[PDB]
This record gives structure tokens, sequence and C-alpha cells, in this order.
């Protein structure tokens, strides 16, 4: 109200009134692989709900992708929220908060910022390409963020107009796609109640180029509005899946009649769709008006003069109508968010559902204590002010109302990351216009103005003067690891503050961006790939700081590991000379770092279940398994701190007196690490002995934290230290003939091909490979140039692997500007990072001892 | 409970405590929860575990931090507040506060103030640092310091903090960083006798959109014009609030009498027939000035018998012959020559004369080397006013309080400023960091570029 | 501007001078 | 030559007459990289063909 | 050819071989046709 | 029926006419179903290469748009320290056209090229005696269950 | 060059297969296009030339001639063999007195003529300073000059450097 909004099919008073009834809201993330049709599907929903917003004939209106880099690259880069009111098959209008997320795998973090504020997922799958890299990764990340998963098999016209499959064989293609998604969901979830089938309504079929969208129920309702007496839901129960139609008994049978009859999907759905598309693209002039008369579609004489793709879009806009199958699917199979409030609070709130505020957040009531949660920061195009975007999980934000923003480091004992900010304005964010509202009740998404200052990534907005026991929602656990590291300086150093200002702004815009300053004063941006950092660098030079910025070469962050136990049991006394700590560092068991990182274990467990895991899974004694102190640099990091201090030699209460400071020093030591100040990985630190001072002013704090870091460093270095390389998993979608070309491109860049498998039902192959991430710079450029654009690769972080050199090898001479061979790459990778870090030229194993 | 009994308070050295810059963490860039380490001066974010201040405290054994926003001191890694009155000068250098008794007695300060290093100074008579080409703005900012009511406005943040801004308004950064700079310049208990204006100038660079850079010097008259207009624009709350402190201090009202001369290339019968056309008659387009622009007569192109210096010389009253209702100035734009007369109606309490030195000829920018012979302690501007006005204006005698002087070529020039310290009568030439004591008789010998005068 | 478009003002004020002052213009021999 | 031009590309990333013909010194596509010299021409599923050529 | 309706163009305005030098120059070509492809691309890019 | 009139301004054609005209013009057309072929070879790629004073190998070469940074005149900062730079592959011209903001200091007047468009898997029909909707042997088989 | 380019584009697609080298290729639309697009641009040039046909560094010299013309128009026309040489000598004398930092006040000269000579001397002064500094950047940069340009430049810079030095001495006083 009070703003000039475009003409829409609904009206904004009805949208603002559907905002209140949080049973009629669907918080949906449209996520999928790159270019699998999500933005064009949002374009189709916008064209359905906005009569004046129309796609151009030869060029698709995106209507999200509102950034300049999105419009020029053609790749979605940021998640754009779109709040529409979409009608269902029964005609019932539901409010839809849709997050159009980028399908490029480098921007996977952006999907996570949409997955947090969503109750459901529509996974978009190209019907030609099938299940790809980011579709598997967003199946995993969607069932692991406890979201309801539905599937839109977009681009079914590629089965018709590109592959020209027979309708039985394109049914086999769609069935293979649904089976692949079912296999992936059964892989990443022990539950099998979330089986995806179009019989259930979980799978929607679509073509967002031509505005086809149907589930089985919405295609059955076209029969129900064409022929009166049929009940479409029972028909939709028979349309898919090896059910044949007997037209002499008029009944759907599982046994095939005639030995050449088609399934109900081929007969009743796919062959009409093929005949519509074939009569438009092949027989427009000769026989389109009689089949259009048969479908009940009359087009104007101006409309039949269109070219074949706008005429297809128009013919299927008149046949299929509104996108009510999408609304069927997301209303039956995506929660309420009243229903979806309880898994959201159980998964993403730190206090859990059992808190006094977790109960009131599971109720999702607008007259409750305000518990908004913002995951995205959306810059206005002047670049200055940001707007925090997220969902209200309880209560109601109001414009003009002072509010308490809690950052990610806010705990209930560390209450300093909060700030009382006055909420400036509230917007219901559709993509190219914002509906300014006076209030936003629970369950709804909101752009908030004025709360942008005290937060970087992720906020919990509560209210002041109540909610004193209000905790934060969990920070965004990302799908991948921001690994690619670029150094960034201004061309003119006098405009360093602008760049620093801009660096803060890209830290707000990109959720897995890490901007840090290293000890050499080098400003460092971590990203997921070269497209990600190209867009970050574009936003840094053009959106936020209007200055010129030198970039360094892209490098990766390394990890540090050990391969054998430490040679001598290392020790460190404090500067008091009391409090000796004595550690060894040994490598973890295989797969244990993957278990700690993927939350298969937690230190938040009790000692019994944790010790039971480590006994039954990795052959630890319960002596060692009940003695785990911490889990690496964070609470889920790939290192373990164990104390093998016997209670005979050490007083265990005197050791628990300094357990917190030894854990803090171990976490800081595994966060930096002594080789190149980059994270220690897959190392078990066993506290063998610990002298502790008796009185607490001689132990604790400033004595035992740096001493524990020194003994972690020396125990690490006396074990044989290795650097670890990030390895990118590369999924290449090449033609059948370009497979040997993809092998040739990968062979120059240390890449091992895992597989070359044919995409079933497409003439393409997928070459899955493992390149090192230090060797992936310009790999997709090498591949698409060498194959003349026919092969295309997406590379995402997979694992860390040990660099084939030995980093503590002074025998190796490295000429400065040469590509080093493999058997001393680690020696190149350690010292140059050390130079980049600016540390000393070499790290000796005796630097953190007390003997020298 | 171990506040008031902290061991690590000797570890603080105030020699590294530079509180003049952006309060961002030196690792994470964050303005949220920035803490100065008082052992090395470097800023780090957070006071909790795994923050940069905590990890810095255990990394460097630097065990005392000051919250840069809360002004509360903290021992990290082990954490507790420090409550010590001996640390109060650290917060007063970080955030100088001025009570109303301290503002009213601020110009009655004859005794020198000492910095933490053994360097005496006077508050306000404080050097501004020179980043690459900056002295135009250092000179103008030292001229707007030592203007008492604009200073007294910007010494209390409460005078301007609660006024309303547009949402995406960068222009208020000038107001708050000018107030920060004014509180740092008039700080009587500073840690050094000089203040870096670098944050104030980054606000200038951002707000003028790379007009008035720091690497490239601009003109002080252009920077003073833009800066007074931008302070007046930004101290208006989402509107033109018509009276800000800049209008209350510097703005007067002149009465311009534009008269269109007919055309020069006409016969005399048509030339006096065009007088009744009333397009060629006098107007009254009465307006408001922040500063009076004084036009020097040009360098006389030849030396002359009488005085033997090559340096030309005008009295102040001869270039203040403009802005009385008799002297007419030729204005010449395309197709039209006007005869503008000027007439001062409202004289401001603090009057700026921007004496126009640099004019561009057909080939380059030439600086007028003419020395204005002005008094410094009495100019009765009573006779530059209408008798409709001189009954309203009870005080019209002005004393010079600031004199920005440009030295050198228009290309390779520098700016110094003679500021009158009030309380003493002493004049100080501040060229950016050095503070010379200049004599009152030597101010009128320099090329007066900008002058600020006080109405008594 | 052109040159006489800069000197036009002085040319029109040079029209002001009388013919008693024209042949009394000295030469540069002094 | 091509290893020489590769390390030269690295080492320089970091450290009157009417002439009717274009010179061969005007040329580009003098690559060192075998992925860019021999650049795997499009087999358009073995059924599309390049324009003009027989 | 993806159209079925269109506006008529001049015979000047139809470059029959513009999408030939806009391709990569084929394999096995001599140097003069390669520089001809690159200079046709040069004036194509300067026009655009 | 087929043109505007005698002015010869607008044509509207039957799709058999457009099909047989497409077959008669087969020799002048490259049978690309994409613009993926022009990856780093489209106009934006060439505008980028002209703006960066870099030449794509099959592409044009211009005068420098800006005066170049002479990399023997820059004076070994801590940023361009060649002892810090890990060299794996030479950062080619193509990588600075493909990602102009990642791989270039000062990308000015530079054009973000279009990324991948999805591979148009169009099976040209060699035989007209074949059904139009036909499981061609270019299509990889779908193994049932 | 472009048409030769298109020939190389066309022939090397034309002369594939069983077609060898030879004079038989004519696909003339590309070159014909190029020459028509040239005709587009030079059509109004040759038309403007036929419409015109078939119809019906030294600023001191120009400035001195212009100011002499501006006094010589406004003379009483009875006197131009008398005073036009004397006011030129007055121009050159005022310029010689500017170049020498000496006073130029002719008492018998009437003040509009004096003001126009003063104006001329200021315009020539600004041009003279600018051309001395410009010719000095030319000479110092290494651009090819002859003996009289350097000699002239050195005289101009000597008078300018001594004007600056006299201003420096008077600033010291
Ligand atoms: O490329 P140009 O310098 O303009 O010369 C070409 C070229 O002759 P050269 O190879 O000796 O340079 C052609 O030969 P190829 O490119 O095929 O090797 C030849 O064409 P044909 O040999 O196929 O006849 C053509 O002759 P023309 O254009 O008259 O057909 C001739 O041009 P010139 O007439 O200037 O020699
Ligand atoms: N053949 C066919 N092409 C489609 C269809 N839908 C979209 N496309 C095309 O495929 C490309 C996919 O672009 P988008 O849909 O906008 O991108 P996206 O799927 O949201 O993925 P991101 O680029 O990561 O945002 C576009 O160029 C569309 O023209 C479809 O249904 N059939
Ligand atoms: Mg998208
Ligand atoms: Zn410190």
């Amino acid at each position: 109200m009070e703003q000039t909004l475009p003409v829409t099919v609904y009206e904004m008073d009805f949208l603002a009134d559907l905002m209140d009834n949080s049973e009629l809201i669907r918080n949906v993330t449209l996520c999928g692989h790159l270019h699998h049709g999500k933005t064009c599907f949002v374009d189709c929903l916008i064209e359905q709900t906005h009569p004046e917003i129309r796609k151009r004939y030869d060029q698709d209106l995106c209507y999200t992708d509102i950034l300049f880099t999105e419009q020029e690259r053609g790749v979605g880069i940021k998640s754009t929220p779109v709040t529409v009111v979409l009608p269902d098959t029964k005609g019932k209008s539901y409010l839809f908060n849709i997050m159009d997320t980028p399908g490029h795998v480098n921007f996977s973090d952006e999907v996570t910022a949409g997955l947090r504020i969503s109750d459901g997922v529509v996974l978009f799958i190209d019907a030609a390409e099938g299940v790809m890299l980011n579709t598997e990764r967003l199946i995993k990340h969607a069932v692991q963020e406890r979201l309801a998963v539905t599937v839109c098999i977009n681009k079914i016209d590629r089965l018709i107009l590109e592959l020209k499959l027979p309708p039985t064989d394109a049914y086999y293609k769609l069935r293979h796609i649904v089976d692949e998604v079912n296999g992936l969901i059964s892989m990443y979830s022990t539950d099998e109640n979330l089986i995806l089938s179009p019989l259930l309504g979980n799978v929607c079929f679509s073509s967002s180029q031509y505005s086809i969208c149907f589930t089985l129920g919405s295609f059955a309702k076209i029969y129900a509005d064409t022929f009166g007496d049929i009940n479409y839901q029972e028909f939709a129960k028979r349309l898919w899946g090896d059910i044949y139609f007997n037209p002499k008994t008029r009944k759907f049978t599982k046994k095939a009649p005639t030995s050449s009859s088609q399934r109900s999907f081929v007969e009743f759905i796919l062959e009409p769709l093929y005949k519509i598309l074939a009569q438009v693209v092949g027989d427009v002039d000769t026989s389109l008006p009689r089949t259009l008369d048969e479908l009940g579609i009359h087009l104007t004489k101006e409309e039949l003069k269109l070219n074949i793709r706008p005429l297809l879009r128009l013919v299927c806009k008149k046949f299929f109508g509104e996108f009510t199958g999408f609304v069927d699917m997301c209303v039956q199979h995506i929660p309420s968010p009243k229903v979806g409030a309880k898994p959201k609070i159980e998964h993403t709130y730190t206090g859990g559902v059992d808190s006094d505020l977790g109960e009131a957040m599971s109720d999702c009531d607008p007259d409750g204590p305000l518990m908004c949660h913002t995951t995205k920061m959306y810059s206005t195009d002047d670049g200055v002010q940001f707007h925090a975007f997220g969902r209200v999980l309880s209560g109601t934000i109001h414009a003009g109302q002072p509010v308490k923003v809690l950052g990610e480091n806010y705990t209930l004992e560390d209450e300093e990351d909060s700030q009382i900010c006055t909420v400036g304005r509230l917007w219901i964010s559709v993509a190219r216009y914002h509906i300014e509202v006076n209030r936003v009740p629970a369950g709804n998404w909101v752009l908030i103005e004025g709360v942008d200052q005290p937060i970087v990534k992720t906020a919990t907005i509560t209210e002041p003067r109540g909610n004193e026991e209000a905790q934060i929602f969990r920070p965004l656990k990302f799908n991948t690891t921001s690994v690619i590291k670029i150094a960034v300086e201004p061309v003119n150093p006098s405009e360093l503050p602008k760049m620093l200002d801009g660096l803060r702004k890209v830290n707000k815009s990109y959720p897995s961006l890490t901007t840090k300053v290293e000890e050499s004063g080098e400003h460092v941006i971590l990203g997921t790939g070269e497209l990600y950092l190209d867009c970050v660098m574009h936003d840094l030079r053009k959106m936020y700081s209007e200055i010129d910025i030198k970039v360094a070469d892209p490098v990766v962050t390394f990890c540090e590991t050990v391969v054998e136990t430490s040679s001598l049991k290392c020790f460190a006394e404090t500067p008091n000379k009391k409090n000796k700590i004595t550690m060894i560092a040994e490598p973890l068991e295989k797969g244990l770092a993957e278990d700690i990182e993927n939350e298969v274990v937690q230190i938040t467990w009790n000692r019994k279940k944790l010790g039971e895991f480590f006994q039954t899974k990795y052959d630890w004694d319960l002596l060692a398994a009940r003695s785990i102190w911490a889990f690496g640099p964070d609470a889920t990091g790939p290192n373990i701190l164990v104390d093998d201090t016997l209670p005979s030699e050490v007083d265990k209460a005197l050791l628990g007196s300094v357990k917190d400071s030894i854990v803090q020093g171990f976490q800081w030591g595994t966060r930096e690490g002594p080789l190149c100040d980059e994270l220690i990985r897959n190392v078990k630190f066993k506290i063998l002995d610990a002298v502790v001072a008796q009185e607490p002013l001689h132990r604790g704090g400033g004595q035992i934290i740096p001493t524990a870091r020194r003994v972690v460093y020396s125990a690490f270095l006396m074990a044989t230290p290795r650097l670890m390389e990030p390895y990118y998993f590369v999924e290449v979608q090449a033609p059948a003939d370009c497979v040997s070309a993809v092998y040739t491109v990968l062979a120059r860049r240390r890449g091992h091909v895992t597989q070359d498998a044919p995409i079933p039902g497409s003439p393409l192959y997928t070459i899955k490979a493992f390149i090192p991430a230090i060797d992936s710079f310009g790999f997709e450029t090498d591949l698409r140039t060498h194959t003349q654009g026919q092969a295309f690769s997406l590379s995402v972080f997979h694992h860390w692997q040990i660099v084939p050199g030995d980093p503590l090898d002074k025998s190796i001479v490295i000429r400065p500007l040469e590509p080093q061979p493999a058997p001393h790459l680690a020696r190149e990778f350690m010292i140059k990072t050390r130079r980049r870090k600016g540390l000393s030229e070499d790290v000796s194993i005796s630097k953190f001892f007390d003997d020298p | 409970r171990r506040s008031r009994h902290c061991p690590y308070l000797d570890t603080i050295n105030r020699s590294v405590l530079d509180f003049d810059f952006e309060k961002l963490c030196s690792i994470s860039l964050s303005h949220i929860n920035a803490y100065a380490c008082l052992v090395c001066g470097k800023y780090f974010q957070g006071r909790g575990l795994k923050s940069h201040a905590y990890i810095h405290s255990v990394q460097f054994s630097h065990h005392v931090f000051l919250n840069l926003h809360t002004l509360k001191f903290y021992c990290l890694p082990d954490n507790y507040e420090i409550i010590d009155s001996s640390l109060e000068d650290i917060t007063y250098v970080l955030k100088p506060t001025f009570t109303k008794q301290q503002i009213a007695n601020l110009d009655k300060q004859a005794k020198l103030s000492r910095a933490y290093d053994g360097t005496t100074y006077l508050p306000g008579i404080v050097g501004l640092n020179n980043i690459k080409a900056n002295d135009y703005a250092n000179a103008v900012l030292q001229a707007l310091s030592n203007v008492p009511p604009l200073r007294n406005y910007f010494l209390e943040e409460d005078n301007y903090k609660n006024i309303k801004r547009p949402p995406g308004d960068i222009m208020f950064l000038l107001v708050q960083r000018f107030g920060e700079l004014m509180r740092k310049l008039w700080n009587p208990r500073n840690f050094k006798a000089h203040v870096s204006p670098h944050e104030m100038l980054q606000a200038v660079v951002l707000c003028s959109k790379k007009t008035f850079q720091i690497t490239k010097q601009g003109d002080g008259v252009d920077f003073l014009s833009w800066f007074l207009n931008a302070l007046h624009s930004a101290l208006g709350g989402t509107k033109k609030k018509k009276k800000t402190i800049v209008t209350d201090v510097f703005q007067g009202s002149m009465r311009i009498f534009t008269k269109k001369l007919p055309h020069p290339d006409l016969p005399a019968e048509e030339k006096e027939q065009l007088l009744h056309n009333d397009e060629y008659q006098e107007t009254m387009v009465e307006s408001t000035f922040m500063y009076l622009t004084l036009d020097l007569p040009t360098a006389p192109l030849y030396k002359d018998e009488k005085e033997q210096l090559i340096i030309p010389q005008v009295p102040l009253f001869n270039i203040l012959a403009k802005f009385n209702g008799i002297t007419e100035k030729e204005y010449k734009t395309y197709k039209e020559n006007f005869l503008k007369r000027f007439q001062l109606t409202k004289l401001p309490p603090y009057l700026i004369f921007c004496i126009k030195r640099f004019t561009k000829n057909n080939f380059f920018v030439e600086k007028n080397p003419t020395i204005v012979n002005f008094p410094i302690t009495n100019v009765d501007l009573r006779e530059y006013l209408s008798e409709e006005v001189q009954a309203v204006h009870k005080n019209t005698t002005y004393d010079l309080i600031a004199n920005i002087v440009h030295d050198g070529k228009p290309s390779e020039g520098s700016y110094r400023i003679h500021v009158l310290h009030h309380g003493t009568g002493k004049w100080y030439e501040l060229q950016d960091l050095q503070v010379t004591d200049i004599l009152p008789q030597m101010i009128t010998l320099s090329e007066a570029y900008i002058q600020i005068w006080k109405r008594r | 501007p052109k040159i006489q478009q800069q000197f036009s003002d002085l040319k029109r004020k040079l029209a002001e001078v009388t013919e008693e002052e024209w042949l009394s213009i000295p030469e540069v021999g002094d | 030559k091509d290893k020489s031009k590769e390390l030269h590309a690295i080492k320089e990333r970091y450290l009157r007459k009417f002439v009717f013909e274009w010179d061969a010194s005007e040329d580009t596509s003098i690559d060192y990289n075998p992925l860019y010299k021999e650049r795997h021409q499009v087999q358009l599923l073995g059924r599309g063909f390049i324009a003009g050529i027989d | 050819f993806n159209l079925r309706s269109g506006r008529t163009r001049r015979a000047l305005d139809i470059p029959l071989v513009k999408n030939w030098y806009r391709e990569h120059c084929p394999a096995g070509q001599p140097v003069k046709v390669r520089v001809s492809y690159q200079k046709l691309l040069k004036y194509y890019v300067l026009n655009a | 029926k087929y043109v505007n009139g005698s002015t010869y301004q607008r044509w509207q054609f039957t799709l058999p006419m457009m099909s047989t005209l497409y077959r008669l013009a087969n020799q002048l057309l490259t049978d690309l179903v994409d613009d993926n072929y022009f990856y780093l070879f489209d106009l934006k790629a060439f505008f980028t290469s002209k703006a960066l004073n870099m030449a794509i190998p099959g592409g044009p070469k211009f005068e420098p748009l800006v005066r170049d940074i002479n990399l023997q005149d820059e004076d070994w900062n801590e940023f361009n320290d060649i002892n810090k730079i890990i060299i794996r592959q030479p950062i080619r011209t193509e990588y600075k056209i493909a990602f102009p903001y990642l791989y270039n200091n000062l990308p000015h007047h530079v054009h973000l090229t279009w990324y991948h468009t999805p591979n148009v898997v169009f099976i040209k029909t060699e035989d007209p005696d074949l059904p139009a909707f036909y499981f061609d042997p270019l299509i990889n088989p779908i193994s049932h269950r | 060059r472009m048409c030769k380019d298109l020939k190389h584009l066309i022939y090397y697609r034309f002369n594939t297969g069983p077609v060898g080298k030879g004079p038989g290729c004519g696909f003339w639309a590309a070159g014909w296009r190029v020459w028509l697009f040239f005709m587009r641009g030079i059509t109004p040039l040759l038309e403007r030339w036929l419409g015109n046909l078939l119809a019906r560094s030294h600023f001191d010299l120009e400035l001195r001639a212009a100011v002499m013309h501006d006094i010589l128009d406004m003379m009483p026309e009875g006197i131009k063999q008398n005073k036009a040489r004397t006011i030129l000598q007055h121009l050159s004398e005022a310029w010689r007195c500017w170049k020498a930092n000496i006073p130029w006040k002719v008492p018998g000269l009437p003040t509009p003529i004096e003001n126009m000579i003063l104006r001329y001397v200021k315009a020539k002064a600004d041009w003279w300073t600018n051309t001395a500094h410009y010719n000095r950047e030319r000479i110092r940069r290494g651009a090819t000059v002859d003996k009289t340009v350097c000699k002239k430049n050195l005289g101009r810079l000597t008078r300018l450097y001594l004007k600056a030095e006299q201003e420096r001495q008077h600033n010291y006083l």
C-alpha cells in the first residue's frame, strides 16, 4: 500500500492478507542444476500472475537474475525471492514465497541461504540432461537441511523438439529421472516415506520455455474441464507408471492389453503433448487450426502469425493455463510453514525445539515473541545500504519498531554480538519490485531495512526488552568449502578504505565469502570457484567500491595433515614454567574426518554415545573413546583432541581445570597450523601427560592457550607433516565424441577421470573426474575451448588429498616462476603460502619446543 | 572482581594508540565489536572466544583491549572489564567529549596543553596530517575549526546525531566525521599534538564523488564552497532545514542589482531607446552567500615608480568596494553584458572572504600575486550596508580569525593558514603539521586566499 | 574567442578618445 | 619452441606504401598449447557439416 | 530460417558469409586465409 | 499470401517453404544448433579482448584501448612478489577473457561473455523415411529398471 | 584489403572437394556488398563536391595584426601615414618593456589606446609564457627542433626565469 506496483492478477491487499494466514504460505526454494529451468519457471509464474509483464518473443525475460552480471553472464548468481499468489487446481490461491536460487555449483552457498528460509524444495531437472552434479548436491543438501523435496522435471520439450524421442522412450527417460532422484533420496535419507513419484504429486513435468506445467492432477483436470463427468484425482492416480488403458472395458489395468498398447502416461499425457508440439512446430499452416479447435484453443489471426517458439508458448499457455500443478505439488508436499516450523526449529535453532522459545517458534504465531531470521543481504543498486532478507518464524516485525539483531557469535553468555537496531522499512520482495508493508507476520519472508549494520552473514532478529533467553539460529552450514583464494589490493592504495568498505559489502552479499587480512597485510577473498570469484570481483570493483583493484593469481587454501605418529612425545611449559603439556599427534582413521565434518559424530553428544561410536566404528578402546575433548578447529572439524593422561599420573580434576584452555589452544592451533597457517586436518592430538599448576592464577588463560597451541604445533611437526590439496570433483557434460578430448584436457592438469558414463536418453556423456583445485584455474576454459564449446564442466569441492611432495624438504630448490613437478609440489605449496602468509622462509620442527 | 587489580596495565603504551582511523578489525574488516589492543594499537574484532582480539591476546601476549564503541577496557584472553581511572585518557583520546562548561571555557585557554609525548600544543591549534596532496582541505578544516559556534556545534555529537537522514545517505558522514575531527582537534588531553584528518577526507572523497581527492589537491575555495554547502545540506533532516549551524554562522544575505547593458554595437538613439524597455533596467535578485568572493584587480603588468617591489598591493577596502551599492561590476556572458551591483543586507557573525587568486587566461591558470593590505583587528563594514539595514546591524566590526594562504604556482602550490588562537591573542601559521607562531603584522603580507572574520 | 572578439571592448572605448589626442601621441624615441 | 613460448607467456604475465595483403606477422593462433592448436573441430553428431566446404 | 514471418531486407544487408568468419578458421588452412579470418573479425568487431 | 504486396516489405512463409529453403541453403550454414561454439569467440569475448589488449587465438588484434601496465616498470611490491605466486598452468589470454574480473587488474570497458547455454541436443534427421519421433542411435539407450 | 579477405574466405571454402585452384569461383555478393557500403559513405562527399563545383604557433603575429587593425579602424582617417607606424612602435615598445620588467608608462599616450596596448601585452604575455614552457617541454622531451627555436626559447625562458627570480627576491624582501 502507498506504492506503485505493477498490474497483477491478484491484488496486494489479498497478498498482505494471505501473509497473515500462515497455512496458505509456501516457502519454497526452486533449486536445481545450472540452466535447468528455474529462472524461466519463475518467469512463467510471473507472467501468469502479472498480465503486463510479458516475455519477449525471441529472448526469455528472466525477471529474476536482476543483477547486471546475471544478465550478461546468463548464469543466476544470487537467489532472488519472488512472492506471488498462485492459484491451485481447485482454484484456491496460496501465497508463494519462492526462492529462485542459482543452479551453478559455485553459487551453491546461495542455495543454502534459500534452503534455510524455505520449508520445501522444488528440484528442477532438465528432462534431457537428467540428474546432474548440482541436482545430486541439492538433493543431499535439501534432505540434510530437513526440507520436503519435490521435483519439477523441466524442459520436457527437449524430449520432443530436440531428442525427438518416441513418447514411450521419453516416458522411459522421465521414469529414469524420477528413479534416479528416488535413489539419491534413499541414499541421503534413511526414511523412505519421501518417495518421489508423479503419482504422489511429488514430481511435476514442465517446459518453462513454452509454459507447459502439469502434474498428473493438473493434466487430469484438463480432461475434467474438457469432459465433465470424470473425477481427476482418481484419474491422476492411474496416469503414471506401467498402468495401461483398456478402452473396451474403459478401465486402467496393470496388465498390458494388445501387446503394443502404451502406458497411461504415454497415451493420455505424453502423446497429446507430442501432438500439440508436433502440430505447432511442423504443421502450423496446414493443420494447426483444426487441432487447436480440438483442444478448445482459439488463437487470434495476429497470434497465429507468430514464430514457432512464441506460438508454442502461447498454445501451451492456452492449453495448460495457469501453473496449478506446481501449486498442487508444493501445497500437498511442502509444509505449511505452521507444519514446517517444528523441523525448522529442530534443525536450525540452537536452543532446539525443547526451549521455551523453541516451543513458541514451533507454533509460528504472529502474536508471539519476534524471532525473525535473515540469511541473505540484498544490496540496493546504489551499493550503500543493504537489506537483510529472511523469514519471520514468530511474532511480527514492524516498520519503525526497534529490534535486537543477534549476530552469529551471539551466545547467551556472550551477549555482545547483539545490537538494538531500528527497523526502517519492510518489503515483501518480489524480484523487480518490492511491496512496502507496515508489518510482516510469522511464516513470511521479509526484506528489512536498518538491521544491516550489525550483521555480516546471518542474523537472528528478536525483540529488545523481552526474549532475554533468545538464542541465534545456526549459521549456514554450506554445501561446499570456499577454497579458491585470491589476494586483492587497490591499484591506488589511497582508496584502500573504499575497497575495505567494498570488501565488507561483498562479505554481506556472498554468504560463503571469507574476506580476511593475512599477517602480511594481504587482503584475501575465499570463494568456491573462478566464476564465483569473477562475480565477487565484479561486484567489488563495480557495485560496492568504484575503484580499481589488482587481483593476484587464484590460489587455493591448503590443509595440513600428518601421516605417522609424532617421533618424540612433544611438550610445552607455560611462561610460568609450570603447566607442562605433553601431546603426540597421530593421523586419524580413514573416514573419521568425513564423519566429524558431516556431523556423524558430535561433541554435543554425551560421553556414552560418543564412546560407543568410536568403539564400534574405528576400533578405539573405551579408554580412548571416553577421553575425547574437542573436535578440531570448530565443533565439527576434522581433528580430535584426546587425553591419554592416566589418572594415576595426573589429577583428573586438576586436568579438567584447564581442559577449556587446552581445548581452546588446540582449536586455535588446528585453525592456523604450523606449516603455512592453514587448517590442520585429519590429525588426532593425544594429550599424553599434563602437569597442571595447583593455584588457578598460575594456570589458565594467557598461559595455557598459547602453550597448548605450541604443543599442538610441535606434536604436529614431529609427526611427519604433509600438505593437503583441495580436489575438485568435475562433472563434464560432453558429447560422445568429445570424451577423448575431455580426457586430453584433464591429463594436462593432474586430473584423474573417475568415470565416463552415457547420459541415458541423451546423446551426451558425463565425464566425472577429480582435478586438483590448484590445477582447475581455467580448466573449464581449456575444456570448452578445446572442444569448441561442446564439452562443459562444473567443478565443485570434493575432498582434501595429500600433495605428492614433502613440505619440510629443504633439499628442494624451487625456481620462482616455474611449474614445479609433482614430487616436490608440497614444497612449492608450503613456502609460497608461507611467503604469502608472510611467515618465515621455512618452518623447522623445533620452532615450538622449549629446547630451542 | 579482578577489575581494579589488573596486572597487564603497565603493558599499555599510548605511543602506539592511534585512534584517528577506521575502527575496523585488522583481520576481518568488521566494524562490529572492534577492540583496540592497547599494547600495539591494532584493532581486532570481538571479545569472546575464537574472536580476533582473543586470539590476538594469546598470540602476542597482548592482554588488554579497549572496546572502541563501548569505551570499556578488557583483559583478554581471560576476560574481565578493567576499571581504572588512569586509563581514562585513552578513552578521551579515542572519544573526546566536551561538556557545556568545557565548551564555554574552551576559548579561554591561555595555558598550553601537553600531549602524551612531551609536545605542548594548544587545542585547535593542532596540525592536520598531510596525505599526498591535502593541504587545501587541511587549511579549510583548520579554518572551520577556530570558528567558535560551528566548533561548539560539532563538539557535542548530540547537536547533530539525532537529526534525520535519508536511508542511503552518505552525505551525513561529512557531518559526523567533521564532528569527530573537531573533537580530536580541540582535545586538550591528546596523545600527540597532531590529528590525522584521513577519515574526514575519505568522507570528503566519498561524498564529493572523487572531487576533492587526497592524492590530487583541489582549490580551497572550491572545497570550502562544497564543504559548507554539503554540511548545510546534510545537517538538514530529510529536507532543506533552512537554518543549520552553517547558515547561522557563515551565511549572510546580499542584494545583487543586475542591470542589463543594452548592446555595445548599436547607435545612440536605439541605445537610449532601449532604456525604457525595462529588460535593460535594474533588478533585485537578493540572495544568500556563504562567502564573499573578493576580486583582486589584476597584476599591473609593469612595475611602477612609488614602491619598488614587483609585488602588487590592494587595500582590503578597495576589493570591498564591491558590495557597496555604488561600485558596478561588469559581467560578460554570451550575447550579454550586465552591470551587477552588490549590497550587503545581512552580515553573518563569521564572514568568509574568498579572495579570487587563480584566473585562467587563454593559455594557463595564473595566480594573482596581489597582496591584500588588510587590518586584522578592526574592519567596520558599516558602510557596505544600506541605511535600511545599518539600524538592524548593531555590531559590524570584524576581526580576522583565520587566513588561508596559497603559496607558489597554481600547479605546485601549498596551503598554510594563520589562525588566531582565542584566549591568547597569538596567531599561528599551521602548514599542515608544523605550527609556527606568526606575528600579527605578517599575516597581511601573504597572499590571502580565504579569510574568516568574527563580528565581535 | 577570436582576438578582436577579445579586443572589441577596448576598441569601442577607443572610439571615445578625441582627435586632439591622436596626433599628440608620442613616438618611442624618448 | 612451444615450451619456450609457454614459459615466455608466464614470464611476461609476471615479469607511403600501399600494402594490399595482410602480413603473416598480423597473425594470431600461434599457440604453444596442444589443446588450443589442435582444437577438436565439431562433430555435430556426425550429421551437421561446416558451411561452404564440400 | 527459424522464422516463418519476417521483414524484407536489402541484398546489401544480407552478408552471406558473415557467419563463416565468425566461426573458427578450419584446420589445415594457410596463413593468409587465417589472417583474413582474423581481420574480417577485426572489422566485424569494430563495426559492432 | 506470401509477401506484403508490391512494396516487398514483409513476408510470411509456410513451413514447408522454409524447410526447403533451409535445405537449399544448407551449404551456406554451419549446422550449429548452439552458440556454445562461439565460447570466447563471440562479440563480447572480442570486445573484452580488445579492452584488455589481448588477442584470442582465432580472433582479432587491435590497438590497446588503454595504455598498458609495463610489467618491467612495476617495482616488486608485496602483491606482485613472484616468489609468492604458485604457477601450475600459464594463465592464458582465454582465461582473462572468460573471467575478466578475476584474472585482470584493471578490467575496463570489459564485457562479461555469456556463459554456457545448455547443449542443444538436436538430432538432425538423415532419413526422412524415419519417423519424426524416433529413438535415434545417437541417443544413448535407457536401460529399463 | 577486406575484399581480398572475403576472397580468401570464399575461395578456401569454394576450392575444397574436387574443386581445385582456378579462376572459376564467382560468389560475388560479399565484395559487392563492401563496395556498396563504401558508396554509401562517399555519396554525399562527391555530391557536396559537385554541389560546390556546379554552382552559380604564430599567435603573436595574428594578435599584433588584429590589435593594429582594431586601432587602425578607429583612427581619424586623416592620419594613417603618421600614427600607424608610431602606435606599432608603441606596441613593440610596451612588449619590450614587459619582457624587461621595466615600467612602461607613456604619458602622452591616451588611456584607451594605452589600455588596448596593455591588453595586447597581456595576451602576448600569456601566449609567450605558454609557448616558452611548451617549446621547453618539446625541447626537453627530445622533440626535434632547430637552432633558432632553441635560441628563441632560451631567450624566452631567460626572461621568464628572471621574472620569477625577481619575484623571488621581492618575496624575500
Ligand atoms: O591471395 P592473393 O594474394 O590475393 O592471390 C590469390 C591467390 O594466389 P596465391 O596463392 O599465389 O597468392 C589465389 O590462390 P590460392 O589462394 O587458391 O592458393 C588465387 O586463386 P586461384 O589460384 O584459386 O585461382 C587468386 O587468383 P584470383 O583471385 O584471380 O582467382 C590470387 O589472386 P590474384 O589474381 O591477385 O593473383
Ligand atoms: N529447450 C528448453 N529450454 C529451456 C527451457 N526452459 C529454459 N530454457 C532455456 O535454458 C536456459 C536456462 O536458463 P534459466 O532457466 O534462466 O537458468 P536457471 O535454470 O534458473 O539456472 P541458473 O542459470 O543457474 O539460474 C535459458 O536460456 C532458457 O532459454 C525449456 O523448458 N526447454
Ligand atoms: Mg536462476
Ligand atoms: Zn596487540
